[PDB]
C-alpha cells in the first residue's frame, strides 16, 4: 500500500523468491528504458548483467563442423543467423563475435599457445 | 508459492542450461581453480598481502560490489578505498606478476562455475538423508557447504574425477549436521551412532522374542561395555522432547504447560517465613559479641560454608571457645523465650 | 492438583459482576494480589501475616508476559506518564546491565 | 564486441587498453568503461572483450524493499496523493485515499516507516520458553524453542554461506528458508505451517498464536484468571 | 471549515469490533490487524473504559475508582485544630 | 430468523433481537416511504406498485406479489412509514426519517420481543 508494488503479488513475487525489482538505476534496455521500478525474470535478467545471447554448440566429430566453425570463428565477425555449415546446420542466430574452443585431429592452425 | 519446488527447479533448470561435461568442462573448471591458488599465494608473495586479503579483494570483484561486503562482513575494509587500493597494486604488477592477477579472478569464476554445476549432485545425494530430523533444503544446504570443502582440496593432478570425491566431502558435512542440529538437546556424534547401533539392536531383538527386550539383551547383544543402566540411560536421551504445548486430556483446549509448579518461586508461605527468620535472627545477631558470632554467620550464612581460616587474628582455641559458648547461650536463652524451637524448617 | 486445592476461576461473567458494583479494587484484587501480581501476592501474605492492612497492587505478571509476548513480535509497547514520557511496569529488570 | 588494439585518451580516466604494454581495464569479470559494462580479458591475442549490459541495480528480497522504503518522503507522496485524491475521476483516486491513509498516521504522530524491515528479531524471555524436567526424565520446552533454533541455525548458516564462497543458487535457496524462518516465530500458518517433527502434526505456536490463538494472551485474559 | 458528517449507524458487534483503543480490539476482532493498525500509527490508548482498563490489571475508571472521588479526605476536629496550629507557627518572629 | 419457504414474513424471540441489535437487512422487509406525501396504486397481472407523491414530486415502489400493502389508495405516508408489512431496515429509517427516528425505532422494536 505503503510502497506502490503490486500491493498483494509484486511483494510475493520478489519477497520469498528471485523476481528482481530495478531499484535505483540501470541504463541498458530490454527493448524500452530502465524501469525504474518494475520488475523482470530470472531470463531476462541473466540476459543482461553478462551479455545479450549465449549460445555454446560445440560439434559432433573432429573435421566437419570443427572445420566450418574454427575457419570464420577467431577473428571475424560473425553475423546473426551465420549459417555454420556441418552437422545439421551449426544455427548462430544472434550479434558480434565468437570465440571457439579446442580441436582434436584435422589440421592445426592460429590457436592459442 | 511452496519452497521445495521452486529450488528445484531454480538449480535444475541453471544445471539444465550448463551442466558440466564429463572430463572437459570439470578438468578446465579445476585447472583454473588451482591456478588460482598459486596465482593468489604468488600474489602474496609480491605484494606482502595475506593470501586472505587477496582472496577477499579478487572475490569482491568478480562475486559482488561494496553491497555483499557491506551487509555480510559488518565494516573492516572501506567499501570503496580500501578493497580498491588493492585492486591498484594488484594493477602496477607488471606484465610477469599482472599474469597471476588475470589468472586469480578467472579462476575464482570457474570455481564458482564448477559449484554451480555440481548442485545436482548434492539434491541427489541429500535426498537419501532425508527422514533424519532436518529439512530437505537444510539437508541439501549442509550438503551443498560439503561440495564447497570438496573444492578446496581436489587436486586435478590425481587423475579421479570430482564426482566422487564431492561425494565423500558432502555425505559427511551432512551426517555432522544431523548430529549437531537434529536435536534440541544436542548429542555428539559418538552417542549418536551410538544410539543407531542400540536401536539396530533392538531391531535383530525384536525379530523373535515377541518380547520387546528388556534392557538385558541390548546389553549383551551390543558388546564389550553394555549394561542396563547404559541402555535405560541411552533411550532416555533418545526420547526428543514434548512439546509444552501439546493438546492434553480432552484434546479440547488443553495446554500442557500451565500444569507444571514453580520452585525458586517462594510462595507465600516462604516469604513470611524469612522474614520472621531474618528478623528473629537479626535480633540475636545484636545483642552478642561480633568477635566469633559474625564470624559463623558471615562464614555460613554470606559467602561459602574452616574453623582455623573462620577467624581473623585470633586462633582456633578462642573460636571453638566462642563458637560453643555464645552458640549455647544463643540456644539455652533462645529455648527459655521459645521462638525459634517452632522449627522454621 | 494432589493436596493444595487450586484456585477458583474469575470469569468475565464474573469481572462484569464486579465492574457494575463500584468494586474497583475488589476487582484490582482479583487481577492482581490473588492471581497474577508476583510480587503482589507475595507481599499481599507478608502484610497480612504481620496484620499489615494488605498493599497496593504492583503490576500483574498478566501484563508483564503480555508486554513481552508483544515485544517478541516487533511492536513496542511502552507505558506513559502525565505529559506523554515513559513510566515503569518492569520495575528494575529491564534497564540494560 | 571486440576490441583488439584499443587506444589511450586522457579526457574521462583512461579506457579499455593501451595498444599492447599498459591494460587499465579490470581483469575479466566486472568493469564499466563506456555505456557498454563487462570485460573480459585474454591476453593470447591483445583482446579485450568489453561486453554491452550496465549497472544495473537488481535486487530481490527484503534487501530491496528495505531500500524502497527508506528512499520515500511521506510528504511528497502525502501532497501527490492529495492532488490525486480530489482532481481525477473516482478509479485512480480512490485507490489513492486508501493509500494515503497509512501515510498520514506514519507522519502524523508515531512512528516513521522505515522499521517494517526486519533486521534484528527480538527474542522472547527464557523462562516464558521453558526447558524442564517433567517424569523418568522427560523434558518440557515452550514450543517457541524449536522456532527459534530454525532462524539461528539458518542465520548462522547463511553467514558460513556467504563468507566460504558464494554461489547464487544456495544464498537465495537459504534465504528463502531464512526469511520463512522469521515468519515462524512472529505468526505460523500465514504462509505454510511449522511441525515438530513426526509425533504432533501441530502448528509450534507462534508468538502470534500466543496473543491471540484459540486461547491466547488478551484472550484468555479475559477467560479468567 | 465545516466538518460535513452524515448520520452512521452500525452493528452492535462492528461498532466495538472498530473503536478508540485498540487494546479493546485486540480483544476480540484480529488481534492481527488491530495491532498493526495501531501500530504504524502510533495510538495512544487513552484508558478509559473498563475492557482495556482492566487488562492493565489498573484500578477500573468506573465505580470508586471515580475520578471525583479518588480523592477525598476525612478529619477529626481535634485535627482540625491541630494543622491550623501549624499555620500559626507560620506566623516568623 | 425463518426460512426460505412460500412467504415467511417477520422473525421472533432472540434471533429478532439480534437482527435489531445487529444492522440488519429483514427476511421480510417492508419498502419504507422516503417521501411523505400522498398514496396512489394499480392494477396489472406480475407487480403491484405504490406510489407516494406532493404537489413536488412522486417516487415508484416495486412491491411483488407477496408484498401485503398496509397503506391504500388515498392517505398520507410520512417519511420512513412502513408501506409494506413487517420489519423495517434501520439504515434505511436513518436515512428516510432520521437518526432520531432509527434510535426510537430500534428500542421500541427490540422491547416488543
Ligand atoms: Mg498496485
Ligand atoms: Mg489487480
Ligand atoms: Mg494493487
Ligand atoms: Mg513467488
Ligand atoms: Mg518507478
Ligand atoms: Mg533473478
Ligand atoms: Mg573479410
Ligand atoms: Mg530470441
Ligand atoms: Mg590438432
Ligand atoms: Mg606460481
Ligand atoms: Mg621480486
Ligand atoms: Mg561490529
Ligand atoms: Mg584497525
Ligand atoms: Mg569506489
Ligand atoms: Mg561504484
Ligand atoms: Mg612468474
Ligand atoms: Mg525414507
Ligand atoms: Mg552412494
Ligand atoms: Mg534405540
Ligand atoms: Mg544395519
Ligand atoms: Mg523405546
Ligand atoms: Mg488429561
Ligand atoms: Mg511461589
Ligand atoms: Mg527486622
Ligand atoms: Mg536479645
Ligand atoms: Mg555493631
Ligand atoms: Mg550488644
Ligand atoms: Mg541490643
Ligand atoms: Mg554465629
Ligand atoms: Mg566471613
Ligand atoms: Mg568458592
Ligand atoms: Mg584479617
Ligand atoms: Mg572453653
Ligand atoms: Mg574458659
Ligand atoms: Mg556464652
Ligand atoms: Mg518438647
Ligand atoms: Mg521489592
Ligand atoms: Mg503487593
Ligand atoms: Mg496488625
Ligand atoms: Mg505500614
Ligand atoms: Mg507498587
Ligand atoms: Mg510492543
Ligand atoms: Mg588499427
Ligand atoms: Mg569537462
Ligand atoms: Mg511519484
Ligand atoms: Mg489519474
Ligand atoms: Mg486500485
Ligand atoms: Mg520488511
Ligand atoms: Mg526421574
Ligand atoms: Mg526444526
Ligand atoms: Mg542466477
Ligand atoms: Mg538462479
Ligand atoms: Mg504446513
Ligand atoms: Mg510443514
Ligand atoms: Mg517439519
Ligand atoms: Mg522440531
Ligand atoms: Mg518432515
Ligand atoms: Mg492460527
Ligand atoms: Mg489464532
Ligand atoms: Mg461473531
Ligand atoms: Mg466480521
Ligand atoms: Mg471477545
Ligand atoms: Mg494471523
Ligand atoms: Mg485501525
Ligand atoms: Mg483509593
Ligand atoms: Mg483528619
Ligand atoms: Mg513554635
Ligand atoms: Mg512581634
Ligand atoms: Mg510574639
Ligand atoms: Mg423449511
Ligand atoms: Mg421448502
Ligand atoms: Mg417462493
Ligand atoms: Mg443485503
Ligand atoms: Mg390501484
Ligand atoms: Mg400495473
Ligand atoms: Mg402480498
Ligand atoms: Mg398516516
Ligand atoms: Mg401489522
Ligand atoms: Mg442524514
Ligand atoms: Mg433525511
Ligand atoms: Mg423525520
Ligand atoms: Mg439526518
Ligand atoms: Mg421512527
Amino acid at each position: 500500500t505503503l510502497l506502490d508494488l503490486s500491493a498483494t503479488e509484486l511483494e510475493q513475487v520478489l519477497y520469498f523468491s528471485k523476481y528482481i525489482v530495478l531499484d535505483p538505476k540501470g541504463a541498458i534496455l530490454n527493448g524500452v528504458p530502465v524501469e525504474k521500478r518494475q520488475l523482470l525474470t530470472d531470463e531476462e535478467y541473466r540476459e543482461l548483467r553478462y551479455g545479450k545471447q549465449e549460445t555454446y554448440p560445440l560439434p559432433p566429430g573432429v573435421d566437419a563442423l570443427v572445420k566450418d566453425g574454427e575457419e570464420v570463428v577467431k577473428g571475424q565477425e560473425l553475423a546473426p543467423g551465420v549459417v555454420s555449415r556441418l552437422d545439421g546446420v551449426a544455427l548462430y542466430r544472434f550479434p558480434r563475435r565468437v570465440r571457439v574452443e579446442y580441436v582434436k585431429k584435422e589440421r592445426a592452425g592460429l590457436r592459442l599457445p | 508459492k511452496i519452497s521445495t519446488s521452486d529450488p528445484v527447479r531454480q538449480y535444475l533448470h541453471e544445471i539444465g542450461q550448463v551442466p558440466l561435461l564429463t572430463l572437459e568442462e570439470e578438468v578446465e573448471l579445476a585447472r583454473k581453480v588451482e591456478e588460482g591458488m598459486e596465482a593468489i599465494k604468488k600474489l602474496s608473495e609480491i605484494t606482502g598481502l595475506d593470501p586472505d586479503l587477496i582472496r577477499e579483494v579478487v572475490r569482491a570483484k568478480i562475486l559482488g560490489s561494496a553491497r555483499v561486503r557491506h551487509i555480510p562482513g559488518l565494516k573492516e575494509t572501506l567499501d570503496p578505498k580500501t578493497v580498491e587500493e588493492i585492486d591498484q597494486k594488484l594493477k602496477s604488477l607488471p606484465k610477469e606478476h599482472k599474469r597471476y592477477l588475470h589468472i586469480a579472478r578467472e579462476g575464482e569464476a570457474a570455481r564458482q562455475h564448477l559449484i554451480e554445476a555440481n548442485l545436482r549432485l548434492v539434491v541427489s545425494i541429500a535426498k537419501k538423508y532425508t527422514g533424519r530430523g532436518l529439512s530437505f533444503l537444510d539437508l541439501i544446504q549442509e550438503g551443498n557447504q560439503g561440495l564447497i570443502r570438496a573444492v578446496e582440496k581436489f587436486e586435478y593432478k590425481r587423475r579421479f574425477k570430482f564426482s566422487t570425491y564431492a561425494t565423500w566431502w558432502i555425505r559427511q558435512a551432512i551426517n555432522r549436521a544431523i548430529a549437531d542440529q537434529a536435536r534440541t538437546i544436542r548429542i555428539p556424534v559418538h552417542m549418536v551412532e551410538t544410539i543407531n547401533k542400540l536401536s539396530r539392536t533392538a531391531r535383530q531383538l525384536q525379530q523373535e522374542l515377541g518380547r520387546e527386550p528388556t534392557y538385558e539383551e541390548i546389553a549383551e547383544a551390543m558388546g564389550p561395555g553394555w549394561d542396563a543402566k547404559r541402555v535405560e540411560e541411552t533411550l532416555k536421551i533418545a526420547q526428543e522432547p514434548v512439546s509444552l504445548e501439546t493438546p492434553i486430556g480432552d484434546e479440547k483446549d488443553s495446554f500442557y504447560g500451565d500444569f507444571i509448579p514453580d520452585e525458586h518461586l517462594p510462595s507465600p508461605v516462604d516469604a513470611a517465613t524469612q522474614s520472621l527468620l531474618s528478623e528473629e535472627l537479626e535480633k540475636a545477631l545484636s545483642k552478642l559479641s561480633e568477635r566469633e558470632a559474625m564470624v559463623l554467620k558471615l562464614r555460613k550464612g554470606l559467602i561459602d560454608g574452616e574453623e582455623v581460616g573462620a577467624f581473623f587474628g585470633v586462633t582456633r582455641e578462642r573460636i571453638r571457645q566462642i563458637e560453643n559458648k555464645a552458640l549455647r547461650k544463643l540456644k539455652y536463652h533462645e529455648s527459655r523465650t521459645r521462638k525459634l524451637r517452632d522449627f522454621l524448617d | 492438583g494432589k493436596a493444595q486445592f487450586g484456585g477458583q476461576r474469575f470469569g468475565e461473567m464474573e469481572v462484569w459482576a464486579l465492574e457494575a458494583y463500584g468494586a474497583a479494587h475488589t476487582l484490582q484484587e482479583m487481577l492482581t494480589l490473588k492471581s497474577d501480581d508476583i510480587e503482589g501476592r507475595n507481599a499481599a501474605y507478608e502484610a497480612i501475616i504481620k496484620g499489615e492492612d494488605v498493599p497496593e497492587p504492583s503490576v500483574p505478571e498478566s501484563f508483564r508476559v503480555l508486554v513481552k509476548e508483544l515485544q517478541a513480535l516487533a511492536l513496542d509497547v511502552q507505558t506513559l506518564d502525565e505529559k506523554d514520557n515513559p513510566v515503569d511496569i518492569f520495575e528494575g529488570l529491564a534497564s540494560k546491565r | 564486441k571486440a576490441r583488439v588494439y584499443p587506444f589511450e585518451d586522457d579526457v574521462e580516466v583512461s579506457t579499455g587498453d593501451r595498444v599492447a604494454p599498459g591494460d587499465v581495464l579490470a581483469d575479466g569479470g566486472k568493469v564499466k568503461s563506456d555505456v557498454y559494462g563487462r570485460v573480459e580479458v585474454d591476453l593470447v591475442r591483445n583482446v579485450v572483450r568489453v561486453v554491452e549490459s550496465y549497472d544495473i541495480d537488481a535486487r530481490m528480497g527484503a534487501e530491496a524493499i528495505q531500500q524502497l522504503l527508506k528512499e520515500l518522503d511521506l510528504e511528497a507522496l502525502e501532497k501527490e496523493l492529495l492532488e490525486e485524491m480530489k482532481h481525477p475521476s473516482r478509479a485512480r483516486r480512490a485507490k489513492a485515499r486508501k493509500r494515503l491513509e497509512v501515510v498520514r498516521a506514519f507522519l502524523d504522530s508515531g512512528n516513521r516507516p522505515e522499521w517494517m524491515i526486519l533486521e534484528a528479531v527480538p527474542v522472547l524471555p527464557p523462562d516464558l520458553r521453558p526447558m524442564v524436567q517433567v517424569d523418568g526424565g522427560r523434558f518440557a520446552t515452550s514450543d517457541l524453542n524449536d522456532l527459534y533454533r530454525r532462524l539461528i541455525n539458518r542465520n548462522n548458516r547463511l553467514k558460513k554461506l556467504l563468507a566460504q564462497g558464494a554461489p547464487e543458487i544456495i544464498i537465495r535457496n537459504e534465504k528463502r528458508m531464512l526469511q520463512e524462518a522469521v515468519d515462524a516465530l512472529l505468526d505460523n500458518g500465514r504462509r505454510g505451517a511449522p511441525v515438530t517433527n513426526p509425533g504432533s502434526d501441530r502448528p509450534l505456536r507462534s508468538l502470534t498464536d500466543i496473543l491471540s490463538g484459540k486461547q491466547g494472551r488478551f484472550r484468555q485474559n479475559l477467560l479468567g484468571k | 471549515t465545516p466538518v460535513a458528517w452524515k448520520p452512521l449507524l452500525m452493528g452492535v458487534t462492528k461498532s466495538a469490533l472498530s473503536t478508540k483503543s485498540w487494546l479493546s480490539a485486540a480483544s476480540f476482532q484480529n488481534t492481527t490487524h488491530v495491532l498493526t493498525e495501531a501500530a504504524i500509527a502510533g495510538k495512544k490508548d487513552e484508558l478509559i473504559g473498563l475492557k482495556e482498563n482492566v487488562i492493565l490489571g489498573r484500578l477500573i475508571p468506573a465505580g470508586t475508582g471515580s475520578d471525583f472521588v479518588r480523592f477525598t479526605q476525612v478529619v477529626d476536629q481535634k485535627t482540625l485544630k491541630a494543622i491550623e496550629e501549624a499555620r500559626k507557627e507560620a506566623v516568623e518572629a | 430468523t425463518g426460512g426460505v419457504a412460500g412467504a415467511a414474513d417477520i422473525t421472533q424471540g432472540l434471533p429478532r433481537v439480534i437482527e435489531l441489535f445487529e444492522a440488519r437487512r429483514p427476511k421480510a422487509k417492508a419498502v419504507i416511504s422516503e417521501i411523505d406525501g400522498v398514496v396512489r396504486i394499480e392494477e396489472t397481472e406480475e407487480k403491484l406498485s405504490v406510489f407516494v407523491e406532493s404537489e413536488g414530486f412522486s417516487k415508484e415502489y416495486k412491491l411483488p406479489k407477496e408484498a401485503r400493502l398496509l397503506v391504500k389508495d388515498g392517505d398520507y405516508v410520512e417519511a420512513g412509514q412502513p408501506l409494506t408489512r413487517g420489519a423495517i431496515d434501520p439504515h434505511q429509517l436513518l436515512e428516510a426519517k432520521g437518526p432520531e427516528a432509527v434510535e426510537r425505532y430500534l428500542v421500541e422494536e427490540i422491547q416488543k420481543v
